[PDB]
């Protein structure tokens, strides 16, 4: 016949921020018993007030830079087409949704919560002898 | 907690709302609605062309409260249960028993229009 | 296999000078080799009342320090342990050292004016730092036992409850009752950087080699680990209920609800231990937030007031009602909780009048009881184990500070048959 | 005066430099001035101070504190034959 | 828009509403009711929504587990109302208890929400580490108990104001 | 802005003590009855009608 | 029987104490049975919490009669100890108080405190 053989970087690309919602890890971070490293209180807040006061992803993305920042040893900057959008776009998403640094738009969203797990998703008991073995 | 007419429940049923999930809808709280015992006289007494409005009315979520009158005339057994609490929030659709309680301070009226409910004097709207 | 982390293992290859920032876990051993039944026990009556701390430093000659609500920093030596700590100088404060404004950013009168609370000597030895309720670190040179630098602590509140030296370096963590956590370097004698975060006073502070310390709070059932640099920090909270307890033993005493965390020590990286008023010694472990062991009531229940003290009334058989058997009963705090570190071993102290030493399990998912130091009484207040010796073989001499009152007030019946002073004990083997 | 900490002390024998992130505490004054801190961290070494280097200096927000990070050379006159020159004019 | 008018603009009583709510808690205008208004409303939607869904379902499991676990951190709700049926019931006076203005003068240190106000706006008080000088900060449960005076402030233990300053310069020179 | 919500409510809380007679601290002095008066004839209260 | 009733349980003395322990930095609290006498008094009280072992027992056994005049709640508490350290006091108060204030952060915590004493009455 005929066969592609082409290799492909968006299979082995990760897709772990596609299906991941939030509150489903918050229902994690309860049931996981380990500690998860909050930081201080003043440490948080944006700019004496204005912006609100962090979103965990934000401590998390802004975490992301400091750990390049230190190994890179350099610091990344002003670029314009995209900051007019992602500091316009993500500050507003603050002041829209985000109420004492805790997230509040999660729950406005057409993004369902099964399609996420959805019964386990893939490799699923389809058959008679597959729902036998998750009983085992 | 409020009082139900016999009016909002008719223009409930041509309106294809429930009561109690179609007025959490309206009011965005949890809400207990009452039919006193002068209503459910009037809703009786409606008669026959009428009567699945009387079996939309006695459902246990719908509680009822007794009242002590001589009469049927619940246009104003609604009113004295008003004036002398005013704890009451009154769903009606009736045009004169608006007048009525408009006049009232502080009495958030209920009436039903188009797909869903609307309130009125309710300053906690949202 | 895979790409970046042998390429993060490249880059870490050629990182160089991380001792304490690489972690240290329990090593070492000894905690079986101990004698408890033969091991000599002395005790030693100063002249001040109302003992409050004890540090010693150790050399890389040993050396020992007490103060007490006489407010006086005192110099002793117990180089020698076959003999009772004896005293070399001391430093007494009083009210001449009263600031002047009294209401100023100042507070730089060189000696404490009101009750001191906590000590704790500088590692290297060259320097000393006495903190308490006058709201003033004010750090001492060893030798000529004079202050060489006094710190305000710049709040109202900021009252000193505990002081941390990491160890072998001067970074000195300072705790504070405005839910602050000051940090110093006392080579250079600045203030490097404070910590938030306690719903209640923080009254109990202790680190290690490493950029970290544990705090817990009183009332609010939390201790917290921090990371210095980062500034970040982690939340472990108790909270086990009596009907969890209960209805476990009905399937078959008293269990107790924890008013507080008073104490705390580190005893590695992974784990720490924490003393209660109701008598627990959890044992922590980091990667849990719930205590990994939980040990109930260490020094025993609180002794029972007498029948014909607590009714003033003449009928006897009514004196009993009124008490209400087993529920008006309390436990011994936990007012003293110190390991040696990276140790199987750790030493708690209240006052009931014996330094119950506990054993930790050596796969550190529980600890056990050791044995007795009966030879103190009544409130002790800290515990410093100091170790000689050649390396397989040791001997120690733990001691531990004895009031007749908490550091922190009163709050105390009955104490009998003690006195302040110094209890020291040597353990061999 | 001023306090310093250093994080990630890694050594790189191809520059022959000893690099580091650098982690300055201003306890009460306004920042640090880059100066100051080529004396300092000179001194808490052997660098005989136009060996180090020190440009990346962001503050904390509020004061208090600011992040960087340091470069230090052996051999001093290397640091003509490394270094770029919009760090040699300062 | 981040806040939507009501459907009724001047009634009777949404009018002494606000003249409430303006007043008891201290606020600039009507605009910062809604702010608070309409973000309470995106919350008790969301609330009626998973009322609407069975339980067992996980969206009612889950995304309920997560608006109350989150409406305890910002302080709104108390900790023992931890079902949905109570975050229906909580009016907009429950986040304004949550404002820097009251939440500093219900701790003491005010005398009054309007000297609360001018002691946020000055930077005198502090929340942690850094100062914050914006009342409408809804601060947090865990936040709470920190609320002071910054140290760096002459209410706190620092240096004097200038109207002090001046005036203790001002005796000297004068005697 | 701020200053005349102030001075509203501060207005409009003294006319809510002329409408009806609000609730006001408790009783913190010495004395019982009442400074401005009883009436006889009054009878302020909401009558159950039928 | 007992006269030190109601006593409080393990979990109620924790709620009861961490309560007294805000209400001690607010200063809605007043510190000890002769302060608390008067609050009775001025009718000002939200609840009285009283200590089983302090002796004897009816030195504040007044205030139950004093309450009960007033509709005022009131609890036992099995230390007066570890109520020293809930109301930041050097010396063991064997009775508090809490007073009414409006102005109270604490005023939703009080309340849930004051409704689980009126669940013992
Ligand atoms: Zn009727």
């Amino acid at each position: 016949t005929h066969f592609e053989d082409r290799f492909d970087a968006r299979e082995h690309k990760d897709r772990s921020n596609k299906s991941r919602m939030q509150a489903m890890e918050e229902y994690i971070r309860e049931s996981s018993d380990q500690p998860d490293w909050s930081a201080s209180i003043g440490a948080d807040i944006v700019n004496h007030g204005r912006g609100g006061i962090k979103s965990l992803r934000d401590t998390e993305k802004e975490r992301r830079v400091t750990s390049f920042e230190e190994d890179n040893f350099t610091r990344l900057n002003i670029t314009n087409k995209a900051e007019k959008r992602k500091q316009k776009q993500r500050e507003r998403n603050a002041r829209m949704n985000v109420i004492g640094g805790e997230d509040f738009g999660i729950f406005s969203s057409k993004r369902k919560l099964e399609d996420s797990t959805s019964r386990r998703g893939a490799k699923k008991t389809r058959s008679a002898w597959d729902r036998a073995q998750r009983r085992l | 907690q409020v009082l139900i007419d016999t009016n909002f429940i008719n223009f409930s049923i041509q309106k294809k709302v429930d009561i109690v999930r179609g007025m959490m809808d309206c009011l965005l709280a949890k809400c207990n609605p009452l039919i006193t015992d002068c209503v459910m006289a009037e809703l009786e007494k409606l008669g026959p062309k009428y009567r699945i409005a009387l079996k939309l009315a006695r459902d246990p979520r719908i509680k009822r409260l007794s009242c002590s009158h001589k009469g049927t005339y619940a246009d104003d057994c609604l009113v004295h249960r008003v004036l002398q609490h005013k704890c009451y929030i009154v769903a009606t659709n009736d045009a004169g028993l608006k007048q009525r309680i408009r006049k009232i301070p502080g009495i958030p009226l209920m009436s039903v229009g188009g797909h869903a409910y609307v309130i009125e004097k309710l300053p906690d709207v949202f | 296999f895979d790409a970046g982390d042998l390429d993060k293992d490249i880059i870490a290859s050629r990182l160089k000078e991380d001792v304490a920032e690489q972690q240290g876990r329990v090593f070492r051993y000894f905690g079986d080799k101990l004698l408890i039944s033969e091991a000599k026990q002395s005790f030693t009556r100063v002249g001040e009342n109302n003992l409050t701390c004890i540090s010693c430093f150790q050399p890389v000659r040993l050396f020992a320090y007490t103060v007490s609500k006489d407010l006086q920093l005192t110099k002793y030596d117990i180089t020698d342990f076959s003999k009772r700590p004896k005293k070399l100088k001391y430093a007494k404060g009083g009210a001449k050292y009263i600031p002047t404004s009294k209401h100023e950013y100042e507070n730089t009168t060189e000696g404490h004016y009101d009750e001191i609370l906590t000590v704790a000597a500088s590692p290297d030895g060259k320097y000393v730092v006495t903190g308490g309720r006058d709201r003033k670190l004010i750090v001492w040179s060893t030798e000529s036992l004079s202050p060489v630098k006094v710190i305000p602590t710049k709040d109202r509140r900021g009252e000193v409850l505990s002081l941390a030296f990491r160890k072998n370096s001067d970074q000195l963590y300072a705790s504070c009752a405005d839910f602050k956590i000051r940090t110093y370097s006392i080579n250079q004698f600045s203030q490097l950087e404070i910590l938030y975060g306690h719903h209640d006073i923080v009254e109990d502070i202790s680190a290690l080699a490493m950029e970290r310390c544990v705090t817990v709070g009183a009332r609010d059932r939390t201790a917290m680990l921090w990371k210095i640099p980062d500034e970040t920090r982690l939340t472990f909270r108790g909270g086990d209920e009596p009907q969890k307890l209960l209805r476990r033993w009905m399937k078959e005493p008293l269990f107790f609800c924890e008013g507080s965390i008073d104490v705390v020590s580190m005893v590695d990286d992974f784990h720490f231990i924490t003393g209660s008023d109701n008598g627990n010694i959890c044992l922590w472990s980091l990667a849990k937030k719930k205590p990994i062991f939980t040990e109930r009531i260490a020094h025993g229940i609180l002794p029972e007031p007498s029948f014909n003290d607590i009714s003033g009334e003449t009928d006897e058989e009514l004196r009993k009602r009124q008490l209400q058997g087993k529920k008006l009963l309390q436990p011994f705090w936990i007012t003293s909780l110190y390991a040696i570190p990276y140790s199987n071993v750790f030493i708690s102290g209240s006052w009931s009048g014996s330094l119950k030493v506990w054993k930790i399990s050596d796969n550190l998912r529980s600890f056990e009881l050791l044995g007795e130091l009966s030879g103190a009484k009544g409130v002790v207040t800290k515990i410093q184990v100091v170790e000689s010796g050649k390396h397989g073989k040791e001997k120690f001499r733990i001691l531990a500070s004895i009031a007749k009152e908490h550091r922190l007030g009163r709050w105390i019946a009955n104490v009998s048959g003690a006195r302040n002073g110094i209890y020291s004990a040597v353990i061999d083997q | 005066a001023v306090t310093i900490r250093t994080r990630k002390v890694i050594s790189n024998p191809l520059l022959a430099r000893k690099q580091f992130v650098v982690d300055v505490l201003h306890p009460n004054r306004a920042n640090v001035s880059k100066d100051e801190l080529r004396e300092k961290l000179a001194e808490v070494y052997k660098a005989e101070k136009d060996a180090v280097s020190v440009f990346g200096f962001r503050t904390q927000f509020g004061g208090g504190k600011s992040v960087g990070f340091g470069l230090v050379y052996n051999s001093v006159a290397e640091a003509k034959k490394f270094e770029p020159t919009y760090r040699l004019v300062r | 828009k981040t806040y939507s008018t009501p459907k009724r603009p001047y009634e009777s009583s949404r009018l002494d509403a606000e003249l409430k709510l303006a007043g008891e808690f201290g606020l600039k205008n009507k605009k910062e009711i809604y702010r608070i208004s309409f973000q309470l409303s995106k919350i008790r939607r969301a609330a009626r929504d998973l009322l609407t869904r069975d339980e067992k379902d996980p969206k009612r499991l889950f995304e309920g587990n997560a608006l109350i676990r989150r409406l305890v951190r910002v302080g709104v709700l108390s900790e023992d109302k931890k079902k949905l049926d109570y975050v229906l019931a909580l009016k907009v006076e429950d986040f304004l208890e949550r404002r820097l203005q009251t939440q500093v003068y219900k701790l003491g240190l005010a005398k009054s929400v309007h000297h609360a106000r001018v002691l946020i706006t000055q930077r005198h008080i502090a929340v942690g580490k850094q100062i914050v000088n914006i009342p409408s900060f809804m601060v947090r449960l865990d936040s709470e108990k920190h609320i002071d005076f910054a140290p760096t402030s002459p209410f706190g233990g620092a240096r004097p104001g200038r109207v002090a300053r001046r005036n203790a310069a001002r005796k000297a020179e004068a005697s | 802005s701020r200053v005349k919500k102030r001075k509203k409510y501060q207005k409009a809380q003294k006319k809510l003590k002329s409408v009806r007679a609000v609730y006001s601290g408790g009783q913190s002095g010495v004395y019982e009855g009442e400074k401005t008066g009883i009436k006889k004839g009054l009878t302020r209260s909401v009558k159950f009608k039928n | 029987n007992p006269k030190a009733f109601p006593l409080a349980d393990a979990a109620l003395t924790q709620q009861i104490l961490d309560v007294v322990q805000q209400a001690a930095n607010l200063r809605q609290l007043k510190k000890g049975a002769n302060e608390a006498t008067k609050t009775l008094n001025r009718g000002i009280s939200e609840f009285i919490i009283m200590a089983a072992d302090c002796e004897p027992i009816e030195i504040l056994l007044h205030l139950p009669l004093l309450c009960e005049d007033k509709n005022v709640p009131y609890v036992f508490v099995p230390s007066r100890v570890a109520l020293g350290r809930a109301c930041g006091v050097s010396r063991p108060v064997i009775a508090a108080s809490i007073t009414t204030n409006d102005a109270s952060a604490i005023k939703t915590q009080i309340y849930a405190v004051k409704d689980k004493i009126e669940t013992l009455l």
